[PDB]
């Protein structure tokens, strides 16, 4: 067969903590431009910090409600939006409202 | 007032704003500096439509250059007449189209689309009244096909009822600048027909033929070809820039020429054009400049128009002339070639008289025209395109930006969907 | 009348300081050695608000120079405009601060501040009517935070009428200069909101970003950032010291901006800031001043105004220009932005016109604006405090100088009820 296994990308939203006034840049996620989740980190670090946010850069990822820190990529899924923080503790804000 | 604002976009889109701005500047007498050298105070009446008076007396171009990569920037602010762009207009990615229009729409596209906005809106607060805006793209590569659709849609939710032309060039049937060229074309139809007013289709075939058969030109580099475009640009809004005896502008043409608000999708032509050692056996006369724009070997895209109709057709005098002797030629080349034309619209001829020349001529045209000879045009793309999409090659590329086949099933639907109009107002009584 | 005692404080108030009097003396016309080569009469008339007039036509600063080491103090004689000031002002320790709020306000403060006023009462007792002082230290160190606010208490139970405003420079919030700067930025706006009438906020996040992205500047040193600084100090009271049109000064400032006494922390602005290479690419207009101090990139306090609320808006243009021009583009900018103003306070723009503009350009403004967007410059304050507090770490070296716990939980709470109170009326009807 030449009809591949359809590399296919997940069209995810990445909100940023505590800023409210911001939208999330749809990426390309998929498991040909990410080996290993350590590497998803990496793109997260240049465009969602600018010049204010995230002092510590991009450590630890939750859920849009969150409760869940997210493991591998497996544990993403396909058109959700998610929350990017870099602590411990997590900012209640309503993220999701006016997309 | 009535400014209009220049965008370029890609590879192509800059190397023909590059060769446009240098034109501009011999019509209305501007130095690579930015200073003011005319004679005639004419020059500087309408100077507000592509010029902001800057502080001590120069004037700077309101043109907006979008790129992927700095690759085309770079030649294009050290060469002639690459001083006089202001620096922050200058707005460049450092990924790279690819050569991809998901990366040019999607991915990159997103990422720089916030940046430019931020100088499209400072550019028209700053106009008086603003008439409309236009672009310089291609619908071949990456960056004039992505970033230069995704331009429209966000203009198009902020100024609903300013005019939008893109001067298009639409890749040549015989040869292929770029494989996947069916692919950047078919997803750029499908966003021009419901974002813009009126699009010029450009061939480059029939601008290679222009230069061997009309002008017998040797070594024509885009230097020369590009000339031919950018004469036909400024002979569009011609009749905004200087006085004139029936004026017309880039809104009276979007009237006359658009009778349904999909059919807008035109063919260029100038005239006159004459060889090197040519130009003395000829006379300078309205009835010249008639019968070399309608013949088949003026035209600027790859179509004969005798395979189809024209519905209307616009023709835009330049220079001092009289009008008894435009208004005969334009109804005697009715007559004659009656089958030609269309039937259910009667006089279908649009004519525009200006009064200064281009630098050089004593009197010139230019000939904007609509037909029904364009679906030839979108037959090949949708041919082309059909034979490359039923054995899904060149897709992985695509489907891993985040990207679906229904994106391509409605992009080729919307096409057979304008192939069965021209076809439909074609046979009509 | 109306004099101006100048005071510093630190490393940091002395090199603001240091180049505030190179600013103030190109103004007036004063060389080095303190002599006067101006050319018009207009330099002479306000002399006397910075400047004491010493025997012989020598021109002495009104300035008081305050450091716990000499190792700053040595620097500032030796330099330009080092030998202009008078050497008995130039008031050190032998101590050192050594980086610490404690030893700068309670130990080695109580030993020197009985000197500093025997300064500051000689200096007041001289000038004619006493206007108001002025303060340069900074939030970050323990000198311009322990000394600087122990002035400050002193002077308010002296002077409980004349006006005293501070130029202090709040920590960025992505770099950390000190590793117990959230200490001594805690501790002294506890003190700066029960003494002063106004404060001027400015982080060096927001100067970093204005010489990158806006001047363009390669390597910028202090000599770059801090000149940008003695522009907007010089630029506040620049209707003090020259006959303008509509006439301002410390404190038809102080009236017309702060509307509650506790809500006094500012953001400031400077207008207009040309590149070296796009400084001729730009018409110097009122509608070009005006739309470059709104927008958030040309700001001096690390946040975004589109966050929260403007309360009071004040704009202090320099240079000759039409009042109706200024009158209409303040209204202008209220009233699309009619959401980022505040609602129950009608216009709420003041405007100031002076006359002579700075030397070298034509025209100029200063943008002095309070917003609720600085809430976000308290939250992170006391995040960092209650985030080092809760384990009581760097605490010994605060509490063996005789203190108590007591002392931080009172600091911490007035801040949150600084917070509340930014937040309620930012949400008012
Ligand atoms: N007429 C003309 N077409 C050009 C020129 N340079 C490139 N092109 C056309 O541009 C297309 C190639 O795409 P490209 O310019 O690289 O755009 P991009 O890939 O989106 O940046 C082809 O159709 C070429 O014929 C030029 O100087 N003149
Ligand atoms: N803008 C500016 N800030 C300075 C300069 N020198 C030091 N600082 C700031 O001063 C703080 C360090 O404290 P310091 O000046 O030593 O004060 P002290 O420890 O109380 O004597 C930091 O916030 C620095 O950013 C300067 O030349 N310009």
């Amino acid at each position: 067969q030449a009809l591949s296994n359809e590399k296919k990308a997940k069209k995810v939203r990445f909100y940023r903590n505590g800023d409210r006034y911001f939208k999330g840049i749809v990426y390309a996620v998929s498991s040909d431009r990410f080996r290993s989740f350590d590497a998803l980190l990496a793109d997260l670090t240049r465009s969602l910090s600018d010049n204010i946010n995230l002092p510590q850069g991009v450590r630890y990822i939750y859920t849009i409600d969150g409760s869940r820190k997210i493991g591998s990529m497996d544990e993403l899924e396909e058109g959700e939006s998610y929350v990017c923080s870099s602590d411990n503790f997590f900012k209640k804000v309503e993220y999701t409202k006016n997309v | 007032m009535r400014e209009i604002v220049h965008i370029q976009a890609g590879q192509c889109g800059n190397q023909i704003g590059a060769k446009f701005w240098e034109v501009i500047s011999d019509e209305h007498g501007i130095d690579p500096t930015g200073s003011y050298h005319g004679d005639s105070d004419l020059q500087l009446e309408r100077i507000n439509v592509y010029y902001n008076e800057a502080a001590g007396n120069k004037y700077v171009p309101r043109a907006i250059l979008v790129d992927l990569e700095p690759g085309t920037m770079d030649s294009v602010r050290s060469g002639p007449f690459g001083q006089i762009f202001r620096p922050d207009n200058f707005v460049f990615g450092q990924s790279g189209a690819g050569n991809n229009w998901a990366k040019g729409h999607y991915t990159e596209g997103a990422e720089l689309v916030d940046s430019v906005l931020d100088v499209v809106r400072k550019e028209s607060e700053s106009c008086d009244c603003l008439q409309g805006f236009q672009l310089t793209h291609s619908l071949g590569g990456g960056t004039g096909s992505g970033m230069g659709t995704l331009l429209i849609s966000k203009i198009r939710e902020e100024y609903p009822d300013r005019i939008m032309n893109t001067f298009s060039v639409v890749p040549s049937p015989k040869v292929s600048d770029t494989v996947v060229e069916p692919y950047n074309a078919t997803l750029s139809v499908h966003q021009l027909v419901e974002n813009t007013d009126e699009t010029y289709c450009i061939d480059n075939e029939a601008l290679y033929d222009i230069c061997f058969r009309t002008l017998k030109l040797t070594t024509p580099t885009y230097g020369d070809l590009n000339h031919l475009v950018s004469a036909t640009m400024s002979g569009v809004t011609t009749c905004l820039r200087f006085p004139g005896q029936l004026n017309a502008d880039l809104r009276k043409l979007a009237v006359n020429m658009v009778p349904f608000p999909r059919l807008h999708f035109f063919m260029p032509g100038f005239a006159p054009l004459t060889s090197r050692g040519s130009q003395q056996y000829r006379a300078l006369t309205v009835p010249e400049l008639t019968q070399q724009m309608f013949d088949a070997k003026n035209m600027m895209a790859a179509c004969d128009p005798r395979h189809g109709r024209y519905l209307t057709v616009a023709a835009v005098f330049r220079g001092r002339m009289s009008m008894k002797e435009v208004d005969e030629q334009m109804l005697n080349v009715q007559n004659k070639n009656s089958s030609y034309f269309v039937e259910w619209i009667p006089n279908n001829v649009k004519t525009a008289v200006c009064d200064i020349p281009p630098r050089g001529l004593k009197m010139s045209a230019t000939f904007i025209g609509n037909s029904t000879a364009i679906q030839e045009l979108f037959k090949r793309i949708s041919e082309q395109f059909t034979a490359m999409f039923r054995r899904k090659a060149f897709l992985h590329w695509y489907t891993g930006e985040g990207m679906d086949e229904m994106e391509f099933t409605e992009a080729e639907s919307n096409m057979n969907d304008l192939v069965s109009e021209y076809q439909q107002y074609q046979d009509a009584t």
